[PDB]
RNA sequence: GCCCGGAUAGCUCAGUCGGUAGAGCAGGGGAUUGAAAAUCCCCGUGUCCUUGGUUCGAUUCCGAGUCCGGGCACC
RNA sequence: GCCCGGAUAGCUCAGUCGGUAGAGCAGGGGAUUGAAAAUCCCCGUGUCCUUGGUUCGAUUCCGAGUCCGGGCACCA
RNA sequence: ACAUAGCAUAUCAGAAGGCACACCCGGAGAACUGAAACAUCUUAGUACCCGGAGGAAGAGAAAGAAAAUUCGAUUCCCUUA
RNA sequence: AAGCAGUAAAUGUGGAGCCGUAGCGAAAGCGAGUCUGAAUAGGGCGUUUAGUAUUUGGUCGUAGACCCGAAACCAGGUGAU
RNA sequence: GAGGGUAGCGGAGAAAUUCCAAUCGAACCUGGAGAUAGCUGGUUCUCUCCGAAAUAGCUUUAGGGCUAGCCUCAAGUGAUGAUUAUUGGAGGUAGAGCACUGUUUGGACGAGGCCGAAUUCAGACAAACUCCGAAUGCCAAUUAAUUUAACUUGGGAGUCAGAACAUGGGUGAUAAGGUCCGUGUUCGAAAGGGAAACAGCCCAGACCACCAGCUAAGGUCCCAAAAU
RNA sequence: GCUGGAAGGUUAAGAGGAGUGGUUAGCUUCUGCGAAGCUACGAAUCGAAGCCCCAGUAAACGGCGGCCGUAACUAUAACGG
RNA sequence: UGAUAUUGAAAUUCGGCACAGCUAGCUGUGUUGGCUUUCUAACCCGCACCACUUAUCGUGGUGGGAGACAGUGUCAAGCGGGCAGUUUGACUGGGGCGGUCGCCUCCUAAAAGGUAACGGAGGCGCUCAAAGGUUCCCUCAGAAUGGUUGGAAAUCAUUCAUAGAGUGUAAAGGCAUAAGGGAGCUUGACUGCGAGACCUACAAGUCGAGCAGGGUCGAAAGACGGACUUAGUGAUCCGGUGGUUCCGCAUGGAAGGGCCAUCGCUCAACGGAUAAAAGCUACCCCGGGGAUAACAGGCUUAUCUCCCCCAAGAGUUCACAUCGACGGGGAGGUUUGGCACCUCGAUGUCGGCUCAUCGCAUCCUGGGGCUGUAGUCGGUCCCAAGGGUUGGGCUGUUCGCCCAUUAAAGCGGUA
RNA sequence: UCUGGUGACUAUAGCAAGGAGGUCACACCUGUUCCCAUGCCGAACACAGAAGUUAAGGUCUUUAGCGACGAUGGUAGCCAACUUACGUUCCGCUAGAGUAGAACGUUGCCAGGC
């Protein structure tokens, strides 16, 4: 039930919000979403 | 005072800061020049004492929202982009 | 002068405003709300699209008509023509 | 007329936070030994208070309920 | 949301600074002696918390990790 | 014991007290009240108290203001607001 | 405005200032349009002109602010007949 | 008995909250000081025009306030406001009904080795039961007839203690001049006539004069106008 | 609560000064070191009483239980769990 | 109780740190704190003697005793009702007590919306990397009928099954085009927005066609800016972290601000007074109220006192001489209450003495019926207010029991 | 007209029964090499084909027995009026629900072939 932020790896910032429900996927969570000023789809990492 | 309920100026949030140097150009429009003649100059010693501008804080910008209608010669402080076309339309230099 | 029992519930919800918000015949505009419900009591027809389980709202201009097309179901259409 | 604690081997207590019942006193049958009392084995049935509902499932959560212990008790 | 201590025979503690696991309470079997309790021998399984990496080798050093004890706690 | 405190005579008028305490300058300094309660805050460095002067006291001759070209001791009035 | 002259004449001078002729944005800055925004897309606030000075009314704010009334608090003193 | 001491954040007390200049849970007298008061009482000359509310939301808030609601002048916009006929519509009450979850009393129906266990026929009940389902109200016709409003902006408020009747309801005991909502009327803020007198019921709205006539509600032998 | 105890945890002013930031002398000249100076911060370590810890004290403050069973007719229990 | 000043000398030690040398540990070796003592000039002696002086104060010398401690300042911790300013909510059929305080769903609610009460029923302060998006395909719980195991019912088939199942969560409204159940891929659980509506005091609150940039799924048409809806949350201020084309008080930097994204509150009394808050007054004080109680009027009759129907039964036999189970209908306004209408700018409150006055549902006396009335007594009922209705013990008593009588020791209203 | 494909019509249209045929057009089957695929099995999905069959599906003609629609009259409720404290009447408009009369075994657009 933990809030966690996703990190635009080339963008060099933090932009999104998710809800990683803790022990049902305790690993790192990496998706493909939009990251502006780069206008692409970067991997966003659960940090 | 809404009676214990907190007033309207506690819910709304505050934002901003003013400045320490917020140079306020006395904005003379371009329409006001359509009264005089000979096209000699316009001047921070003259454009005061023809009653047009008074107590210019710093700089007297020529914003353009009238019609020049004369081959006039200016000497202002600094300009606007469209009105600087109107002075060079009919013909006249300056010293920005 | 005896200590009376405690009540249990009270405790109502607030309200929501439901029902029709425009009526048969008049002239509506392309964002307005026709009808709204917590379910599906009125299906949409042509030129009327649903929302999130609520708020049948007109797509484009015109006047409204109510109509049934089954034995129980009812629908709403808007015809722009005049 | 009001809020809680609960009825847990025949006796006394235990967990009893929905899949998940324990001890000791008692009883019975052996052994002891002149005969009983001690003393030592081996055993069992509990009741999870009446009853319905959230029930994959209630000893376990609500309340239609009996009884009693803790405070009620106001000018 | 933060820094440490660690899960070391069934119970309690010990070293556990990479080659290098110990005690006592408990349990079982003998002996005692009318019968138990003491009392005396002889024994065993530890767990070095889940898991990966620096690994000639990790109970031992990092951290992906569960639980609890010591401080957090500021002028929202 | 050397001198000092101490002690004895002679001159001097310096002080003390009072003031309109109205105005001023330093020492010391509350609470009622407002915040719709109240403790930081504010009523306020206000009233009471005490000390020293004046016809006026205090300030004062830049270790200043300023940013352009600089002008210039302090006080007070109007605007900056 | 203050000041300076003047039957404590309400009139002469004084243009330091204030408001208005242009807004938008937190700000740099931009300008009849800016602002957010990748956008000339769409929006919010503007543009097309009337403000100004004095005064008679109505009402607000700060002062005790329609009058009359409390127990009660804090200073500074007078009282053991 | 005569002298003397202890003074308010204090003094004295064989302790009672007793005593301290006819007193005291903290004396008196000035000054801050016209303390504050969401609380009572009071507010002075006349006449014309129009004239409400006692509710909603939120509050250390329930007898106070702020905003919306209802009145008032001043400007505007100016057919948008009101009823009525016509058509088209939204929704599930009164009523009805047992197909639905539930409650029921009767008949035959099966379901062990002398009284009971699914279904079927004939009947009933319901705010949280509806296969049905009206009267009225309610929004809209670029609809037609009649009348007088409506809305936008800007100055000035007052109300946020309501009451009885007539009906739909909850609570109460189909009890109240009870309390709490809907919806109308009147009183509040309305005098007259009738109900013996009587704010709330029944007629009807007072600009003033007159020794004039018809009529409403109630009445007509007498008190007391009118038919023994 | 009060007295007595001395080791350990827990602390404050103060003493210490490992380091991190800002700045430019010089400098690759685009590109971070920064010596030194001056400044903003500050680490382990040391630093008592208290509180934890142990023992004593009731003419100190305070406290001084329930439930079942049994007797040569019944009754209740000297007694037992 | 510590630090540091006034505040000086000497020694013993026990240290950490900077170096050398050797076997992690010791010698010298220098910084460098402490720790015990030991002196003596500061300081203190309500410490004896002498002078000012004839004097218990005081000043000065002399001898003694303590001694770098104390006493004093400055800064820092813990103690601290001894003393001070203060807070201690509201709703409420009067108040404390009990329970409540915001959101979600029904009903009451009177066929639009709205609509209260301490009216009736239930929940929430989240959960899900797939239970979200897309493209395809499938239809249920049950009722029978038989079939290794037998739950009555854990799988298998066949047939009749309109939704009687299921939808992560409580209820209503929906769904069999599925919005239910599987299977393949993937992140639209995007960025910048938004014509116009609904609701509304405000702040908030939801619904949005379409527009650009980048996609996912699909053959394509199209769908997708979270889960069938409606709950699952908290203004401002202040602070933290990540960016920033922005300001940065001579100029250049920094420190600090502002924007944009985000975290910290059971502030749960949920529009949150503050960063931080509990009780008793019978010693009471002021301002107010019948808006709001106790006593007494008033309205009502649940209880209460009297009648009354119906008739099973008891009375050896007979329902009605007397008694009346189960059930119903009313009068009175004396008890216990309910409501808050008058009174808080005072309407004095229980018993008893004094003095009465009025009803009749009658206690005695007068008149009758009926008796399961031999007579004398007695039961029960009708008409009747003219008159009578006792002395003592007990407790404040009312009430009550008890003693001795009498023709009887009536029940009530009259604030 | 009739058979088929796609529309609209509230099941008046559908189920329930019963009789009739052919496959010129749907089916039934013949298989799985390929297109594709069954958490398995080509029954289904798809593909390749045409010897058989009208029994079945679908088509057509009867049956109102199952559901469904459904009038005229009534009665309850009810806006307005009147009278009255009665679980009320009385007068004037709208007017169901159930139940009976019954209608009903579909209708109609457009395509390609008879
Ligand atoms: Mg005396
Ligand atoms: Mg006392
Ligand atoms: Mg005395
Ligand atoms: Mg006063
Ligand atoms: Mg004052
Ligand atoms: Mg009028
Ligand atoms: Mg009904
Ligand atoms: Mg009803
Ligand atoms: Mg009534
Ligand atoms: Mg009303
Ligand atoms: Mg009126
Ligand atoms: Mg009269
Ligand atoms: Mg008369
Ligand atoms: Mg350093
Ligand atoms: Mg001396
Ligand atoms: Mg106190
Ligand atoms: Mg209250
Ligand atoms: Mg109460
Ligand atoms: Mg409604
Ligand atoms: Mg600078
Ligand atoms: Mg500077
Ligand atoms: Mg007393
Ligand atoms: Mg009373
Ligand atoms: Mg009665
Ligand atoms: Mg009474
Ligand atoms: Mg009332
Ligand atoms: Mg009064
Ligand atoms: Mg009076
Ligand atoms: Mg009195
Ligand atoms: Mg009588
Ligand atoms: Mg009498
Ligand atoms: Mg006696
Ligand atoms: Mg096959």
């Amino acid at each position: 039930r933990v809030n966690v932020t996703l990190a635009c790896t080339e963008c060099g910032d933090r932009n999104y919000i998710t809800t990683k429900n803790k022990r049902n996927n305790p690993e790192r969570i990496e998706m493909k979403k939009y990251c502006p000023r780069l206008n692409k789809y970067t991997l966003h990492r659960e940090t | 005072f809404e009676g214990g309920q907190l007033p309207l100026f506690r819910r709304l949030p505050k934002r901003g800061f003013t400045n320490i140097n917020r140079k306020e150009y006395a904005i003379v429009n371009l329409d006001q020049l359509n009264k005089f003649e000979d096209g000699t100059e316009v001047t921070p010693a003259l454009l005061v004492e023809s009653g047009v501008v008074k107590n210019e804080k710093s700089g007297i910008k020529i914003l353009g929202n009238g019609s020049l209608d004369k081959k006039l010669t200016v000497k202002a402080h600094k300009f606007s982009a469209s009105a600087a076309e109107a002075i060079d339309a009919k013909g006249g230099a300056h010293e920005v | 002068k005896k200590g009376v029992s405690s009540t249990k519930n009270g405790r109502d919800s607030e309200s929501k405003r439901l029902g029709a918000k425009r009526a048969d015949g008049q002239f509506v505009t392309g964002g307005s709300i026709l009808y709204r419900q917590r379910g599906t009591k009125i299906y949409p027809g042509e030129n009327v699209g649903r929302g999130g389980d609520d708020t049948l709202f007109a797509k484009i201009d015109g006047v409204v008509k109510f109509e049934r097309k089954g034995r129980d179901k009812k629908q709403v259409s808007v015809y722009a023509v005049a």
